């Protein structure tokens, strides 16, 4: 309700006293809400934006620039008005001054770096590159600022000088290029720790990734304020996202990790050289595309018989002696179970190994590039069947036990905890609905999507039965065959 | 690379 000022009066007399700390979790949507028109609701929103942008530059300025970075003029949209309002808020926060313009310059430099990309491949110790990189080698020497990808702790007072600022940046760019443009940039730290920033020039839905990460953080909070969902220490792991632009955002290249897809391709060859390669599988299934159901299942059964599971060997011979190995294995099981249940609930899209990062010394999984959400895939030009990522290799990696045990228990505890805090969740998804930022691939698929969310959390079926049916529907070969090429 | 392009 944003029509009558009388309602807004009795709430603007209160929120002005509210600390800025409370306004950060929803500040993506709230930032999407401002506009340049003059209204009492607009006045309150401008005051909230100024309060958060002045008291806590760090947790708000990146969103502020994200909504001011690229905004065309001729085409008419609420994005343009929100851009004008957010630019006014930025000017107001800059009048009061050094840190605001320092963060603005940092964002401009990061986006310019993400714009360009050469062609190469490098790893191991030592490397040198980058044209016009003087700004990145003397960051704090010119503007004492933190690199944009640490979880800076929120302080009640708001102003702190104890945050670490890093100037020395390594000359190495172990850039590996997937679709479109990816550049990796590692900088040092004031405490003495290096942070790796993965900048992407490709039009990955990094804003959708950011709002999804906010939902994930609130879900971590829900799992935190409970007995069963925190004795396990279960948590859907979040990697910080700082999208300066949707097409050219920058994210936190998590501490040393090997993505699942880039992994187990070398492990498949080393562990099982005799069995068939991914080339035979891929386009053989390629021949399967135009065939009938029985042919598809038959060829998939043949290829799955050829390529035995191999990811079960990562956790062996890599981490440590057995206690650390088992802690890592249970961490992976719990994190992948929570992430899978959440993705099924929110209809997360692509779930290939190229969008999965296994930690290493901890084992917690990190889903990456969650652009497709709210049941966006399945309905692809090429259809799918599985709700959440569950191959044969993944369930092999959960241990000798398949998905029956720690995985199912974690999934069912996640389901019951999500149901118990349903109301707050659907509140969060509603505020996602009413803003035009979340991708739901007037009336929208978002409404039916959250209705399906409620049905997935509906108490009509017992939670144990729901987890059993989910495991069956995501493990059965009949569903797995039609998914896509590979996915063994 | 081989995963579906997820294009519109
Ligand atoms: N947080 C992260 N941890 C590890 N690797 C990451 C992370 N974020 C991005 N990457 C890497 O960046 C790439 C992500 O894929 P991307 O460049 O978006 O191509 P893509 O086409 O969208 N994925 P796909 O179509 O399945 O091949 C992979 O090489 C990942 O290893």
């Amino acid at each position: 309700n944003s029509h009558l000022d009388e309602l807004n009066n009795s709430l603007q007399h209160y929120l002005q006293n509210l600390p800025c700390k409370k306004f950060i979790p929803v500040f993506y949507q709230l930032a999407a809400r401002l506009m340049n028109e003059n209204s009492k609701f607009q006045q309150s929103l401008t005051s909230i934006c100024y309060n958060v942008g002045r008291n806590h530059p760090y947790h708000s300025l990146h969103v502020l620039f994200s909504l001011v970075s690229n905004v065309p003029e001729i085409e008419n949209l609420d994005a343009g008005s929100r851009y004008r309002a957010v630019k006014k808020i930025l000017d107001l926060l800059k009048v009061n001054s050094n840190l605001v313009t320092k963060l603005l310059c940092s964002f401009e430099n990061y986006v310019s770096l993400a714009e360009w990309n050469p062609r190469s491949k490098v790893d191991s110790t030592s490397f040198s590159r980058f044209p016009g990189y003087k700004w990145f080698l003397k960051d704090a020497a010119n503007y004492g600022l933190p690199p944009i990808t640490m979880n800076v702790k929120v302080n009640d007072t708001g102003d702190y000088s104890n945050i670490p600022t890093v100037s020395s940046f390594d000359d190495t760019i172990h850039f590996a290029s997937g679709i479109n443009a990816p550049k990796v940039i590692t900088c040092l730290g004031s405490n003495g720790h290096t942070y790796k920033q993965l900048v992407k020039g490709g039009n990955d839905d990094l804003r959708q990734d950011a709002v999804m990460e906010q939902v994930f953080e609130q879900v971590n909070g829900f799992l935190r304020s409970y007995r069963k969902t925190s004795q396990r220490n279960l948590s859907m792991r979040t990697y910080k996202v700082i999208p300066l632009a949707l097409k050219t955002g920058v994210i936190e290249w998590v501490q040393d990790t090997i993505p699942l897809g880039e992994y187990l391709d070398s492990a498949h060859k080393v562990y099982h050289p005799k069995e068939w390669s991914l080339s035979t599988c891929r386009k053989l299934i390629a021949e399967k595309q135009m065939e009938d159901l029985e042919t598809r299942l038959k060829v998939y059964d043949l290829v799955c018989r050829h390529y035995r599971p191999v990811f079960r060997h990562f956790f062996l011979e890599s981490y440590a002696d057995p206690v650390q190995w088992f802690t890592t294995q249970t961490n992976y099981a719990r994190s992948t179970a929570v992430a899978s249940v959440l993705g099924h609930v929110l209809g997360l899209g692509d779930r290939h190994g190229q969008n999965i990062l296994i930690d290493k010394t901890s084992g917690e999984v990190i889903h990456i590039d969650l652009g497709i959400a709210f049941e966006q895939g399945k309905k692809l030009p090429v259809p799918e069947c599985v709700p959440f990522r569950l191959t044969r290799d993944v369930v092999d990696g959960m241990g000798i036990t398949g998905v029956e045990g720690v995985f199912r228990r974690c999934m069912e505890f996640t389901l019951e905890t999500l149901r118990r805090e349903e109301d707050s969740l659907l509140s969060v998804l509603e505020v996602l609905r009413y803003d035009p930022l979340f991708s739901w691939l007037g009336e929208s698929e978002a409404e039916r999507a959250i209705l399906k969310v409620r049905q997935k959390l509906s108490s009509t079926l017992s939670v144990e039965a729901s987890v059993g049916e989910l495991i069956r529907i995501a493990q059965d070969p009949s569903y797995l065959a039609l998914m896509f090429c590979g996915w063994s | 690379v081989s995963t579906q392009e997820l294009y519109s």
